[PDB]
Order: C-alpha cells, then structure tokens, then sequence
C-alpha cells in the first residue's frame, strides 16, 4: 500500500511523501543555484555558497 | 599503466559507497578522508589501433587481461 | 520494543565512528548491553 500515491484508507503514503519532498525543496533549490550535481560523486552537493 | 587504472577504479568505487555523514563527521574533526583526484584514462581505454614500428597494437586487449587478473585477485583476497 | 530495536540498531550506523577513525589518524560499544552478568 506505501508505494502508491495514497493508501486503501486515503492518505499520504511515502512514495507522496517522498515525491513531493524531492522535487518541491532539492530540485527547487538546485535551480536557485545553491546546489550542483557532481558526476564524480555520483550525487547532488551543497555548493560552498554564503546561504 | 594497467596497474594503476585498475588503483584508479577500486580507489573511486571505495570513495562512492563510503558513509557522507561519516566524510562530514571526520572532516569537521580534522580527520579528513581526501577525495581521489580525478584522472583522464577514458581515452587510452578506447585505443584500439595504436601504431608502432609498423604493428598494431590494441591497447583495450592488454589492460582488459591486465585488469581481470586484478579483478580474480581482489576476489580472491576477500574471501 | 520496536523503539528499543530501533534505537539499538541505529548505534551501528557509520557516523557513530568518526571518534576512533580521527584517533587512529591524528594520534558503549555495541554488544555490551546482552551481557547478562
């Protein structure tokens, strides 16, 4: 039931929770330009900005 | 050159599973595990003609043998 | 005793080491709490 959108009984499962996470708050600030997608690492990493 | 493409490789594939948390534990400590300088070999691994003295050499065969025997022995060493 | 798990298995995470890799470089322990003495 946890990995569809909602669960039998209607409510946020983790697959939203996780969704909705990764794209409105580390997408959303990597197109600010606080974050950089390092291919080495094979990840996202916090710039060494002021913020 | 096969020697430390294979160094190279098990270096950088050590560096990506190692723990973030544990990298920003330590380098706030003063302990800092450093990263693997990056390196240009994808060239010489996709050298196929190589001329010399009127041979062909094909590089990728080499380092392919060279490195599977590394490979063999790092299994080998871990079990 | 979920909670108890929890906290128990979480003591074996990576980050819990920078101590002793910082010692080993520069210069409690899981298990102790089955001991039945």
């Amino acid at each position: 039931q946890q990995t569809q959108h909602l669960d039998s009984h209607g409510e946020p499962t983790i697959t939203s929770l996780y969704t909705n996470w990764y794209l409105e708050t580390l997408l959303r600030q990597v197109s600010n330009g606080h974050i950089a997608y390092f291919p080495a690492m094979k990840a996202f990493v916090n710039l060494p900005t002021e913020n | 050159l096969a020697d430390q493409i294979f160094a190279y490789y098990k270096v950088m594939a050590g560096s990506l599973l190692l723990d973030k948390r544990l990298r920003s534990e330590c380098k706030n400590q003063g302990a800092t595990i450093h990263l693997p300088p990056s390196n240009r070999y994808e060239t010489l691994l996709k050298q196929r003609h190589v001329q010399l003295l009127g041979r062909s050499i094909d590089l990728n065969r080499l380092i392919t043998q060279r490195v599977s025997a590394a490979m063999y022995k790092s299994l080998e060493l871990a079990i | 005793i979920c909670t108890e798990q929890c906290t128990l298995s979480d003591q074996l995470l990576p980050k819990h080491c920078a101590k002793t890799i910082s010692q080993a470089v520069n210069k409690e322990k899981p298990g102790v709490e089955s001991m039945r003495k």
